[PDB]
């Protein structure tokens, strides 16, 4: 949140109601085609109809791939699982490269719990039992709870007699009964019975505010791919499991199907409702061959997320083969599968424009002589290098009492600091 | 929403909640009040500087209070009205429909009932003096301010309020039909 | 207008008729015509001990100093106890 | 219509209350002693009732109490 | 059925229990140490009001206010931008 | 400044029924005691209901006050000492005294009485407020139309800022002691013989309308007939009490015919129902026209407001205070609001002050005299008694208004 990253700027895809791009919005400038086909992704994720369909982002080094996943994460909101990689993750030494990208696909599709508990809490007033004649016997065991809001008695089964001797329930305790199963459950004496003489910790808890039976609703958010590592190795055995190292297993399709089958159950029950997300899969380039095979089956399952490829290697020999070179070091198999989305070079207005919002979400106040400098600076080098020097001529203008860059700042940074081509001159000469 | 009322608004009102402590127990509350002792508290004779008498009532009060001040002798102030003398009537405030007696009773009831012209009317002497309006004894009273004033302001039109009443009195004695008539020609206008 | 017409005089102010709804006394709700002065409000009010709403009441000093709280009954009262508008509240 | 003509008439004779006069604007005064006594006065009378109602509801829960302790 | 007579006798004298005044007094606390306040939708704060009896006067600002005039009339002087000409 | 002072002052409202004496600040007099005294002519004065309800020979009922004001202040001294001694145990010289008095009290009449408190009981302070402003006061209103209903008289005061408006006062002989005859009128014409309780040495019961079945005390002494006229009084008022009630429009033969009898039993164990006449008797207090040119009480009202400032007649029927044991009748508040609004201008709101009880009632002026003794701002208009050194004939008529 508070540090600023290099796409702390990107807000969001900058589109109309008509899903036309504006020029320079919601921190994107540019790229319209590309953030007009972005938001048609995003609308493809809402709609939560499709599975494994797959987008490639493509384009020169600098065009904003990243920044436009970022922005569809952006759009989508925090509700929707977006589970960023990147293609050198999958090189585990713990697990097999198939089984990273599985995880990562189930960790792409989210699922909402929904828990409505029903609950009579207070502090105990009395536990008279009910004697009557058999048809001692008892009917009933009455239970006077009190709190902040008022009193209420229950007649409850003479059964949890066994329950309330079990937790040792007396009066002066807050307990809480639970509608369903009819167990109680013990959590401390009333904090009024508490002196600042007498030492003890855990058993007191303050008297409960509200009514003394509660309705409580628990929404919980869970990823499949952590339902999977929660049935995969449950938390003397453990024991021996929590003194020994914990390492990543090569969870089955068995597993996988069982939890598929739970999750349908509870989506048929009410209790829980799907959200699929998207995977990003950054420098996908990285992947090998293995992967990118093994990606077609995995998109084409039923179950799959949306994932997102981005890629900038040009053609490119693909890792793990020998002398295939393919139009992205991603084979033509699996780029048949992904829907392509160009990125374009920027003009130096359109840099401009980004160095100005970089400038701003940074802090730093940049005059205009300054900033005309920069940007041409910019389209000279690259825009990231021109970007990059933003803080450091910010800093250089501190130091000599000037709470605006001046063009002279930008200079001397400049000087100072060198980019990629001007040290490849360097080197060859 | 909300409710108005003065003395209560209705007769199942619930009762008012009295302060007290030992509320929640005298046990719980026992070392507060076993550590500290009530201030004597005295029967004692006071003086009220706003009686012009001397007269002394009596007070339960705390002794170190005895001999303070009346606090609510602050609220004596009278309601501001001129004096003047025979010679000052006599040069400016002569009135061949007033006699002087008559304006100094007028002045007399004024700061007795502190300018409540309606309670001066009601305690007007109409037997021994003439018959007079409450809108008669405001010109008067007003008259006399004015000039006073002018010689050592909102001034007094004593037509508009007689008209003012004549109206009210007109519109309050019409009868039920004539009442029933303007209602159903302010339904029919709208 | 004629014998009843309103001819202003120099120095002089003057007090509008009521019209649109007849006057009430202060102690009375604007609705019913009152000048709703309010001192005379009853509020919902919620109470630290215990910590219920006990309904419509007004803050009123007692004869000997002790500050009472009115309260004025309600067709919704129960309502007002199970709640947990100008709703006041105790703080420090 | 009939109706104005109606209306005019009783605004000739004064009777329409559409058109009252104002009130002419008494010279201001600050409040004097007995307007403070029955200001006084108002705050008394409202805490005799308001006691009133709390002695009488307050014996009869006193009562039914004592009734329920020997029940 | 003998159960389901002492129930119903049971919720008879809860009832009349209930009916029986609730409350009669309130804390210290809430009687002097703690002020009430109510804050609306746009974060303003309202103190309730305390009907105190009547406060001595500093100077002649406690004008005076005619209650019965104030059922025919308003309390305010009609503004001289309505107000019609001298005659 | 704070609440109101306590200054220990008596509060004494002696009414033609029953003589209303507390002590400021309470809510209820600790006291009220039949105004009507026993008279033995030597003279011995039998003052209070323990003395009063037993026979003695040659003993007469007097009451020391004519058409609301005193006329035989022997008797008045009498009632004072005996409320003095027994009820309040405290010497008059130690207390200051607020009465009440009637709207219309002459002025001689008010200076009497302060000679007499300050002469006689040597009271350190005084006042002397009108029965209609403590009636207002007592509900908080510091103006309104009073409506008073006692045994005497139906009365209507316009007060206004805490003040009567005489000029307004409209008074008519309609009251407790008119019902008390009509209801004497109703018993001769059922030819029952109104026998007092203290006659019965005992009584068995019998059936309604069957002849009394009752012994007579023996060695009972001769009486006056002053004497046997108050118990007879007494026993027709617990008629009034217990069975009259005023009809809820304009009475009606068929619609009272309709409606429920009410039993009542004599003290000589005669028992009856009483039908459609016990609601024609009240009656005479809201339509006089049919009593076998007085005013019912809905015109009082009505004239007694006409004759105020029409700046004030909004407030008056604003609040319409209704006081007296008269007023208790069965739904005598509610034939009276019916009739007001009905009577009433559109243009005006009317509004009966909504407290309807014995002690509300009856004692509220007594209840307006604690409030008004009470209060720290009032401790500056007592009349003292340095003062009555001086002015006691020329401020005791200017300084209580
Ligand atoms: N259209 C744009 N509007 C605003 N900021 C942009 C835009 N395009 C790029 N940026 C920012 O400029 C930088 C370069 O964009 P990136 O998303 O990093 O490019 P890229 O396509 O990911 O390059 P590669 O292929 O990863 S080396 C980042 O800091 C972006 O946030
Ligand atoms: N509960 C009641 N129901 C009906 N009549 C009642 C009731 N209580 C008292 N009365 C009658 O009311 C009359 C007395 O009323 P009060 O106002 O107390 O008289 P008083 O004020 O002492 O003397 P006056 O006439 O006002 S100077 C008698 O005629 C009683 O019979
Ligand atoms: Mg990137
Ligand atoms: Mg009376």
């Amino acid at each position: 949140t508070q540090r600023i990253a290099s796409h702390s700027h990107v807000k969001g895809l900058g589109l109309d109601e008509s899903g036309l791009a504006k020029q320079a919005a919601s921190g994107l400038v540019g790229q319209e085609n590309a953030r007009e086909a972005c938001g048609v992704i995003v609308e493809l994720i809402k709609s939560k109809k499709m599975a494994g369909r797959a987008v490639l982002l493509a384009g020169p080094p600098g065009t904003g791939k990243t920044a436009l996943a970022l922005a569809i994460a952006q759009e989508l909101g925090s509700k929707v699982p977006f589970c960023p990689m990147v293609g050198s993750e999958v090189y585990s030494t713990e697990i097999k490269k198939t089984e990273v990208l599985m995880e990562n696909f189930r960790r792409a599709i989210g699922l909402r719990i929904k828990e409505t508990k029903e609950v009579y809490e207070g502090e105990v007033t009395e536990l008279t039992p009910c004697e009557t004649e058999n048809p001692k016997t008892i009917s009933h065991v009455i239970i006077g709870l009190k709190t902040a809001k008022g009193t209420k008695q229950l007649k409850l089964d003479p059964s949890i007699f066994e329950s309330l001797q079990k937790e040792r329930v007396e009066a002066g305790d807050v307990i809480y009964i639970e509608a369903n199963s009819g167990a109680v459950k013990r959590q401390g004496r009333c904090d009024t019975y508490a002196t600042e003489f007498d030492l003890e910790a855990e058993e007191y808890v303050p008297l409960p505010k509200g009514d003394v039976h509660k309705k409580k609703e628990i929404i919980q958010d869970v990823t499949l791919h952590d339902l999977d590592v929660a049935n995969a190795r449950p938390q003397i055995l453990s024991m021996m499991g929590q003194l020994m190292k914990p390492k990543k297993t090569e969870i089955t399709d068995k597993l996988r199907g069982e939890i598929n089958k739970v999750v349908n159950k509870y989506i048929d029950q009410g209790i829980a409702e799907l959200v699929p997300g998207v995977l990003f899969v950054d420098e996908v380039h990285m992947l090998d061959i293995e992967c990118f095979t093994y990606l077609h089956r995995a998109l084409e399952s039923s179950i799959a997320p949306i994932v997102i490829f981005a890629s900038n290697r040009g053609n490119c020999v693909i890792r793990g083969t020998e002398d295939i070179t393919s139009p992205h070091g991603i084979p033509l198999d699996l780029l048949d599968r992904v829907m392509i989305i160009r990125t374009m070079l920027y003009t130096p207005q359109e840099m401009k424009q980004i160095i100005k919002i970089r400038a701003q979400t940074e802090g730093i106040n940049i005059s205009e002589e300054a900033l005309n400098h920069l940007g041409e600076i910019g389209t000279k080098t690259t825009l990231r290098y021109s970007v990059q020097l933003l803080t450091p001529a910010n800093l250089l203008a501190k130091i000599n009492g000037k709470d605006s860059i001046e063009k002279e700042h930008v200079e001397e940074i400049s000087e100072l600091f060198y980019d990629a081509k001007s040290s490849a001159k360097i080197l060859a000469d | 929403r909300e409710v108005y009322a003065l003395l209560y608004s209705d007769k199942k009102d619930a009762p008012p909640l009295l302060p007290s402590d030992t509320g929640q127990g005298y046990r719980t509350v026992k070392a507060k009040l076993g550590s500290k002792k009530v201030r004597p508290w005295k029967w004692m004779p006071f003086t009220n500087p706003a009686r012009k008498d001397g007269a002394m009532f009596f007070h339960w009060r705390r002794a170190a209070e005895e001999g303070k001040d009346y606090p609510f002798a602050r609220f004596n102030k009278t309601v501001q009205v001129p004096v003047y003398s025979e010679q000052e009537y006599q040069l400016y405030l002569h009135d061949d429909a007033w006699t002087k007696a008559e304006t100094d009773h007028l002045f007399d009831l004024s700061r007795r009932f502190d300018l409540r012209f309606v309670v001066i009317h009601d305690r007007y002497d109409h037997q021994q003096f003439k018959k007079r309006s409450v809108e008669d004894l405001k010109e008067r009273y007003y008259h006399i301010c004015a000039k006073l004033a002018n010689v050592r302001i909102p001034v007094f039109d004593a037509g508009h309020e007689r008209r003012r009443k004549e109206q009210l009195e007109r519109l309050y004695n019409r009868t039920p039909e004539q009442v029933a008539e303007e209602e159903y020609l302010l339904q029919e206008l709208r | 207008d004629g014998p009843f017409a309103f001819r202003r005089k120099a120095g002089c102010q003057y007090y509008a008729p009521h019209l649109d709804q007849t006057g009430n006394w202060p102690w009375t709700s604007p609705k019913d015509g009152g000048l709703g002065d309010v001192r005379y409000r009853y509020c919902l009010t919620t109470l630290t001990v215990p910590q219920r709403c006990i309904g419509f009441a007004r803050r009123r000093v007692g004869r000997g100093g002790r500050v009472l709280l009115d309260r004025a009954h309600s067709d919704y009262d129960s309502v007002f106890h199970h709640l947990d508008w100008r709703h006041f509240r105790p703080r420090t | 219509n009939q109706v104005h003509q109606r209306i005019a008439e009783l605004r000739k004779a004064g009777l329409w209350s559409q058109r009252r006069l104002p009130k002419l604007q008494e010279a201001p005064r600050p409040k004097s002693h007995w307007d403070y006594l029955l200001e006084e006065m108002q705050w008394m009378a409202t805490d005799f009732a308001q006691e009133r109602r709390w002695k009488v509801a307050a014996a009869k829960k006193l009562v039914r109490t004592v009734v329920r302790h020997h029940e | 059925f003998w159960n389901l007579k002492t129930l119903q006798e049971r919720e008879a004298r809860l009832r009349l229990e209930q009916e029986e005044a609730e409350l009669l007094t309130y804390t210290r606390e809430d009687a002097y140490s703690m002020e009430y306040v109510y804050e609306d939708v746009d974060g303003q704060t309202e103190v309730m009001p305390l009907w105190t009896p009547p406060t001595p006067p500093q100077d002649d600002s406690d004008i005076y206010l005619d209650s019965v005039m104030c059922l025919m009339y308003e309390a305010t002087p009609i503004p001289e931008a309505k107000l019609p000409p001298v005659y | 400044v704070y609440g109101g002072d306590e200054v220990g002052a008596l509060v004494f409202d002696i009414g033609s029924y029953t003589v209303r004496a507390g002590y400021a600040g309470e809510d209820c007099p600790k006291v009220d005691f039949p105004t009507a005294i026993g008279m033995v002519v030597e003279p011995t004065y039998y003052i209070d209901t323990n003395a009063l309800r037993v026979p003695r020979e040659n003993m007469e009922a007097i009451s020391p006050l004519k058409n609301g004001m005193v006329e035989d202040w022997d008797s008045f001294q009498a009632i004072l000492d005996h409320t003095y001694k027994m009820h309040v145990k405290s010497e008059a010289s130690l207390h200051p005294v607020l009465m009440s008095e009637a709207p219309w009290n002459t002025r001689a009449k008010r200076e009497k009485l302060t000679e007499l408190m300050f002469e006689h009981y040597n009271i350190p302070a005084f006042f002397l407020c009108k029965t209609a402003v403590l009636t207002a006061f007592a509900n908080g209103r510091s103006t309104g139309l009073i409506l008073d209903s006692g045994a005497t008289h139906t009365t209507a005061i316009p007060v206004h800022d805490g003040y009567v408006l005489q000029q307004g006062i409209v008074k008519s002989p309609l009251a407790g002691d008119f019902i008390t005859m009509q209801c004497r009128e109703l018993f001769q014409e059922m030819n029952i013989e109104l026998v007092p309780p203290y006659m019965i040495a005992s009584k068995e019961a019998v059936r309604e309308g069957s002849p009394a079945n009752w012994k007579r005390k023996e060695k009972l002494p001769q009486v006056t007939r002053s004497w046997h006229n108050y118990m007879c009084n007494c026993v027709i008022q617990d008629f009034q009490a217990s069975v009259l009630q005023v009809s809820d429009s304009t009475y009606d033969e068929q619609v009272a015919a309709q409606m429920p009898t009410v039993h009542y039993e004599f003290p000589n164990g005669y028992n009856c129902d009483f039908g459609a006449e016990r609601l024609k008797i009240p009656e005479g207090l809201f339509d006089p026209s049919n009593v076998k040119t007085m005013l019912g009480v809905s015109h009082v009202v009505t004239t007694s407001v006409g004759m105020c400032d029409i700046d004030i007649r909004p407030g008056l029927y604003g609040s319409v205070i209704v006081a007296g044991g008269n007023t208790l009748i069965q739904s005598f508040t509610d034939r009276l609001n019916r009739e007001l609004s009905q009577k009433t201008p559109p243009s005006m709101r009317l509004k009966l002050i909504a407290n309807n009880t014995t002690v509300e009632r009856r004692f509220s002026s007594w209840i307006g005299g604690s409030i008004l003794a009470s209060l720290g701002t009032f401790q500056q208009m007592w009349i003292s008694k340095q003062e009555y050194e001086e002015g006691g004939k020329q401020c005791v008529e200017r300084k209580c208004p």
